């Protein structure tokens, strides 16, 4: 899925999807 | 639960290569970088590197830039830590973690959580050798009160561990079992103690018991007075 | 790099204790700090992040403050699990670094070691080399320190150590000091001593034999 990829260079350089 | 989880122990002779795993599961592992650190045998923490699995881009400390290289298989979310001829000064232990990070602006900041258990990394000239177990007999003079004091002896054995028992394992009370030292010849040696009451000796008798796996061999011996 | 410096290097404390640690950086890292503690054998567990945020899971006893080069971890009130080794780590730039540690131990009286001498067993002289073996049982605090003397000269590079963890039931020390000799060379004296220095003892104790005796 080419939605996946996109997210992953998203996290890359944004905070971590668990850091509140 | 998030994880990781990391290869077995490895003991290897200098100059062999070696390459390191690290598996996480409970998380995408493509959206946390990776990193890399090394504690040497009683020392602290020391930053190797980080891996975003996502692209695999890497950053390197300057301390073990060139010596070692840092990779990813996002297929299988595992990371791996690899040289290519190994040093005796790379004994240690080696963790990997991952390393959630807080961004604003492109600028991120970054801290460890969770780590893995540990690979453990004995680089040595050595080959395996089971160790010789010596008696150290309590004195005639056995005035500290009416305690005594006696041993094994546990010497040029490799690689670790030993472990010691006394009596079979009827004997724990006052065991103090020393961590091992390195000697200068490559092998390790360790001591194993026991204090018994003065009146207690000839009419009791005392057995360490020696386990030395990476050989084969189980060694017991009888400690006597004078 | 940034230099992180822990202050101090051991502390002393029982349960229910309140007991600070510091950690210096050598540049401004903002609020970038974060706390971890290390049991023997195991990984790190972080407890604290970005100087004073409470790892979930950990308990509030924990806490963290300061900002820019001055950080501080605090435990309210000491429990038996955290006994440990505590490491600061800085994540503002790379590399990223590390403070050397700071050790809990656990607080009692002072205890005077017991001192035993062993002289090599004729199993090890045998087989051609010689060990002679000091025992020093079952003291606290833990600083302390063996000086061996070969017919009265003080001996160097001659001697390795190695010290238990603070036993389970008296949280006391023992230690074992080594002197590795060749047979030949330890045919060639009498008296072979082990001098002791601890703050149990108003003055040092020496245990020696007579080589053959
Ligand atoms: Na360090
Ligand atoms: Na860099
Ligand atoms: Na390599
Ligand atoms: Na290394
Ligand atoms: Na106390
Ligand atoms: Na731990
Ligand atoms: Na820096
Ligand atoms: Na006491
Ligand atoms: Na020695
Ligand atoms: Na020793």
């Amino acid at each position: 899925d080419s939605f996946k990829e996109e997210l992953d260079k998203y996290f890359k350089n944004h905070t971590s999807p668990d850091v509140d | 639960e998030v994880q990781l989880v990391e290869s077995g122990a490895e003991v290897k002779k200098p100059g062999e290569s070696l390459k390191i795993s690290c598996k996480g599961s409970g998380y995408t592992f493509t959206r946390y970088w990776i990193g890399w650190v090394r504690q040497m045998p009683g020392k602290g923490l020391e930053w190797m590197g980080i891996i975003y699995p996502g692209d695999s881009d890497t950053r390197y400390s300057p301390s073990f830039q060139g010596h070692v290289t840092i990779s990813a298989d996002k297929s299988i979310s595992t990371a791996y830590l690899q040289w290519n001829s190994l040093k005796a000064s790379d004994t240690a232990m080696y963790y990997c973690a991952r390393l959630p990070q807080y961004c604003s602006n492109g600028v991120c900041q970054r801290w460890f959580d969770p780590w893995g258990q540990g690979t453990l990394v004995t680089v040595s000239s050595a080959s395996t050798k089971g160790p010789s177990v010596f008696p150290l007999a309590p004195s005639s003079k056995s005035t500290s009160g009416g305690t005594a004091a006696l041993g094994c002896l546990v010497k040029d054995y490799f690689p670790e561990p030993v472990t010691v028992s006394w009596n079979s394992g009827a004997l724990t009370s006052g065991v103090h079992t020393f961590p091992a030292v390195l000697q200068s010849s490559g092998l390790y040696s360790l001591s194993s103690v026991v204090t018994v009451p003065s009146s207690s000796l000839g009419t009791q008798t005392y057995i360490c018991n020696v386990n030395h796996k990476p050989s084969n061999t189980k060694v017991d011996k009888k400690v006597e007075p004078k | 790099e940034i230099v992180l410096t822990q202050s101090p290097s051991s502390v002393s404390a029982s349960v229910g204790d309140r007991v600070t640690i510091t950690c210096r950086a050598s540049q401004g890292i903002s609020s970038w700090l974060a706390w971890y503690q290390q049991k023997p054998g195991k990984a790190p567990k972080l407890l604290i992040y970005a100087a004073s945020s409470l790892q979930s899971g950990v308990p509030s006893r924990f806490s963290g403050s300061g900002s820019g080069t001055d950080f501080t971890l605090t435990i309210s009130s000491l429990q038996p699990e955290d006994f440990a080794t505590y490491y600061c780590q800085q994540g503002n730039s790379f590399p990223y670094t590390f403070g050397q540690g700071t050790n809990l131990e656990i607080k009692r009286t002072v205890a005077a070691p017991s001192v035993f001498i062993f002289p090599p067993s004729d199993e090890q002289l045998k087989s051609g080399t010689a060990s002679v073996v000091c025992l020093l049982n079952n003291f606290y605090p833990r600083e302390a320190k063996v000086q061996w003397k070969v017919d009265n000269a003080l001996q160097s590079g001659n001697s390795q150590e190695s010290v238990t963890e603070q036993d389970s039931k008296d949280s006391t020390y023992s230690l074992s000091s080594t002197l590795t000799l060749s047979k030949a060379d330890y045919e060639k004296h009498k008296v072979y001593a082990c001098e002791v220095t601890h703050q149990g003892l108003s003055s040092p104790v020496t245990k020696s034999f007579n080589r053959g005796e």
